[PDB]
C-alpha cells in the first residue's frame, strides 16, 4: 500500500520536474540569443 | 563571436535556428517524461 501512494506521489512529481526542466531549456536558449538580439539593436 | 559582424538577414537566421534547437530540445523533454509516466501508470493501473 505504501507502494501505490509512492508510484502516486512520483507521477504527481513528474509535470512540476518537467516544467522545471522546460524553464531551465528556455534560460539557457535565452541566454544564447540574447548577444544576437544586442547585436541587432546595436546595428 | 563578434555578432556585429554579421548582416541582419543572417543575424536573424541564427535565431529562427535557435528557436528551431529549443523547440526540439523541449520536445526530448515532454516524450522523456511521457516515458517514465506511462511505466508509473502501468505499475499503478498495475
Amino acid at each position: 500500500s505504501w507502494t501505490v501512494e509512492d508510484l502516486q506521489k512520483r507521477l504527481l512529481a513528474l509535470d512540476p520536474m518537467m516544467e522545471q526542466e522546460i524553464e531551465e531549456i528556455r534560460q539557457k536558449y535565452q541566454s544564447k540569443r540574447q548577444p544576437i538580439l544586442d547585436a541587432i539593436e546595436a546595428k | 563571436v563578434e555578432w556585429d559582424a554579421f548582416s541582419i538577414p543572417e543575424l536573424q537566421n541564427f535565431l529562427t535556428i535557435l528557436e528551431k534547437e529549443e523547440q526540439d530540445k523541449i520536445q526530448q523533454v515532454q516524450k522523456k517524461y511521457d516515458k517514465f509516466r506511462q511505466k508509473l501508470e502501468e505499475a499503478l493501473r498495475e
